């Protein structure tokens, strides 16, 4: 039962993951999915690796997300050595030793985002809006498709997520407040808080609403 | 800076 993916390696670098798959009976594929128990990075020498899609999507669904040095050991020493001494610590964004892989992995109740009800009010880069949904939804929100559809009521907070620097025409996304009753923050909010494997306060993200 | 495979989401 193991499938993974890769990140940030090259064509060499893939070969090597490749065979390793191939020796420990792994699955390997392009696409992560729920399948996907193990996620590579391109990491430096002490396990903090860039920001990608996978990464985020791997911290989200609580799986393996470790260095590519899990691979080239494993490969040097002839045997499959230990997810734990690879797991990936930290990234160049949100900081080298967070361990939001490791956070992630063990608080698969605890989610992040429990409780709260999140719009991905489009258009995004480098990702389509359905896999920022699916991030938000492995970490226990819930997904609007539209502004109108939250669901007010008890106990349930609603938020917009934008990402300014999408749009066409413009400041637009600040005009979110006269259509309804919740706080805007930047994408850079769901980043982080995924990252970090802990939800995030607003305030640092929070765009400001024209009544 | 270079990029290697997967679009990276960088500084803030
Ligand atoms: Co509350």
């Amino acid at each position: 039962r193991m499938s993974m993916v890769v990140s940030g390696l090259t064509p060499e670098e893939f070969m090597l993951v490749y065979k390793f798959a191939r020796k420990h009976h792994i699955t390997l594929t392009n696409l992560i999915t729920e399948e996907t128990t193990h996620v590579v990075m391109k990491t430096d020498a002490e396990f903090v690796c860039e920001r990608t899609l996978k990464y985020f999507l791997g911290i989200a669904g609580g799986k393996w997300v470790v260095s590519y040095f899990w691979v080239t050991q494993s490969i040097k020493e002839r045997k499959m050595l230990n997810e734990h001494d690879f797991e990936v610590r930290g990234d160049v964004v949100n900081g080298r030793n967070h361990q939001g892989p490791k956070r992630a992995r063990e608080s698969q109740d605890r989610k992040i985002f429990r409780g709260l009800e999140i719009c991905c009010y489009g258009p995004f880069t480098n990702m389509p809006t359905d896999q920022l949904e699916w991030m938000v939804q492995l970490c226990g929100a819930s997904v609007v498709k539209e502004l109108s559809s939250f669901t007010l009521g008890t106990g349930v907070h609603p938020i917009v997520v934008v990402q300014p620097d999408a749009w066409t025409e413009d400041n637009g996304f600040h005009a979110i407040g006269q259509m309804c009753e919740a706080p805007v923050v930047t994408r850079e909010w769901v980043l982080d808080s995924v990252a970090l494997y802990q939800c995030q306060e607003l305030d640092t993200y929070l765009i400001p609403q024209i009544p | 800076p270079t990029r290697v495979s997967s679009p990276v989401f960088g500084a803030t």
